[PDB]
């Protein structure tokens, strides 16, 4: 079935959650300096950028899959539409999880 | 596989008009039905793919048409090149499978033979074996008669026709008829003639040699 | 963005071919791949399909377990071992590529777009021969030479098929080369014509180009008046 793919892609999100919590947990504590908030934040999105290719890796091989499995042509589209999107909505929350893990005016620094 | 069924299995139209294709599918195919174009000893041609979108190059005048189990190729003014063999093929679901094709016959104006005979060479007489060939050519329609004469006597089983399929402008047939005959009848005659009859001859016509020229 | 094929030709009943299709100019892993095969003078029908390197293949009920269809995407080729041939598998065989595969941001859904040449496969316990060439000389002569007919009568062989050419391919106007005849001697036989302005018949050289592959026989043969 396709819960095959919606769970894949929602395997990726609760990895990427994992490794940004112990990404956050490992930032500089305290006051600190202006470069140093955005070397952290390019940290951050080459973390998600990682995950991300993950992503689309697994969301190649999912449609080779589709197009490969005996079924109606036009089952494939919406197949290839749907597993698509479950993948572009797993890209949106790992960026959402980049950015909130340096998100200003919480604990951890501050300028 | 789906099983496709195309009618009619041939027709013949004039030049100018419209012509009707109809594919059947056994199972519903959706919007996957795509039609081709194949002339004579030529790879097929896809024209319409989608049942209703046109490939590149295809010209205006094709046009497809039906969703579901029932489908239309339509040609809206025929013209003399259109001469060919139309399949339709569902492309819905492996395997993809055709229908039985529709062969298109052009109708124009009559146009009498032209009629030439051919005596046979020497180089084939040394064989043992003579070839008497009479060729009728770009003629219409494709029904003709050819009648050979030994000496004005009516010859029978010894002969064999071939026709050339519709040609892709001016829409006319060419036939050849051979006579085979051994070295020692064919020398034993002497008037070899061709007699062709053909609704654009207001008589038969007839073309012959003597074998001494 | 072609397909060339390559095997076929002549096999006694029983005997094994096998099919070869190389493809070039374009992406052979993702689309699936058919065979298809046209009997002299009937309809198009599929014989064999298969998948981007998988394991899903079909075959007509005419050919279960008899052929094979092989495929590799790092050569970019298709196969159709043929097995055990059978008299009604003379065809003219085309492999196809379907032009369909779905990537969610884009698609195609062309079908069967891409076709080979094609190869004439031909099952038959007769023995290959060559054909006699033999002049069909224009008539000496028409009154003015208002037009002459000539030719060649290609003559005995098997089998199928001769082409014929004109003037190494420069002369296609006015041009028939008529089906092949069965012979009740077992054996074909062809007349290819050709329509000239007679004024061109001092003026002009004609030869027909008459090439049997299966026999190896090449024959280049000039029809002069007279």
């Amino acid at each position: 079935m396709r819960e095959e793919a919606d769970e894949d892609f929602k395997s990726f999100v609760e990895a990427a959650k994992d490794n940004f919590n112990k990404f956050k947990a490992r930032l500089r504590k305290g006051k600190i300096t202006r470069e140093h908030r955005e070397m952290m934040k390019k940290l951050a999105k080459q973390n998600a950028n990682k995950a991300k290719e993950a992503v689309r890796k697994r969301l190649s091989e999912l449609l080779s899959k589709i197009n490969d499995m005996p079924i109606t042509n036009d089952q494939k589209k919406l197949m290839s539409n749907q597993v698509l999107q479950f993948a572009d909505d797993a890209e949106a929350e790992i960026d959402q999880l980049a950015a909130k893990a340096t998100k200003e005016f919480t604990g951890g620094s501050w300028l | 596989d789906i099983q496709m069924t195309q009618s009619p299995s041939s027709l013949s139209a004039s030049v100018g008009d419209r012509v009707t294709v109809t594919c059947r599918a056994g199972q519903g195919v959706s919007n996957y039905l795509s039609w081709y174009q194949q002339k004579p000893g030529k790879v097929p041609k896809l024209l319409i793919y989608k049942a209703s979108s046109l490939q590149s190059g295809v010209p205006s005048r094709f046009s497809g048409s039906g969703s579901g189990t029932e489908f239309t190729l339509t040609i809206s003014s025929l013209q003399p090149e259109d001469f060919a063999t139309y399949y339709c093929l569902q492309h819905n679901i492996h395997p993809y499978s055709f229908g039985q094709g529709t062969k298109v016959e052009i109708k124009r104006t009559v146009a009498a033979p032209s009629v030439f005979i051919f005596p046979p060479s020497d180089e084939q007489l040394k064989s043992g074996t003579a070839s008497v060939v009479c060729l009728l050519n770009n003629f219409y329609p494709r029904e003709a008669k050819v009648q050979w004469k030994v000496d004005n006597a009516l010859q029978s089983g010894n002969s064999q026709e071939s026709v050339t399929e519709q040609d892709s402008k001016d829409s006319t047939y060419s036939l050849s008829s051979t006579l085979t005959l051994s070295k020692a009848d064919y020398e034993k005659h002497k008037v070899y003639a061709c007699e062709v009859t053909h609704q654009g001859l207001s008589s038969p016509v007839t073309k012959s040699f003597n074998r001494g020229e | 963005v072609q397909l060339v094929e390559s095997g076929g030709g002549l096999a006694k009943p029983g005997g094994s071919l096998r099919l070869s299709c190389a493809a070039s100019g374009f992406t052979f892993s993702p689309y699936w791949m058919y065979w298809v095969r046209q009997a002299p003078g009937k309809g198009l029908e599929w014989v064999s399909v298969i998948n981007s390197g998988g394991g899903i293949t079909y075959y007509t009920d005419s050919v279960k377990g008899r052929f094979t269809i092989s495929r590799e995407n790092a050569k970019n080729t298709l196969y159709l071992q043929m097995d055990s041939l059978r008299p009604e598998d003379t065809a003219v065989y085309y492999c196809v590529r379907d032009r369909t595969y779905y990537s969610g941001v884009y698609y195609t859904e062309d079908g069967l777009d891409s076709w080979g040449q094609g190869v004439l496969v031909t099952v038959s316990s007769a023995s290959t021969k060559g054909p006699s060439v033999f002049p069909l000389a224009p008539s000496s002569k028409s009154t003015s030479g208002g037009t002459a007919a000539l030719g060649c009568l290609v003559k005995d062989y098997f089998p199928e098929p001769v082409t014929v050419s004109w003037n190494s391919g420069a002369l296609t106007s006015g041009v028939h080369t008529f089906p092949a005849v069965l012979q009740s001697s077992g054996l074909y036989s062809l007349s290819s014509v050709v329509t000239v302005p007679s004024s061109s018949l001092g003026t002009q050289t004609y030869i027909c180009n008459v090439n049997h592959k299966p026999s190896n026989t090449k024959v280049d043969k000039k029809v002069e008046p007279k």
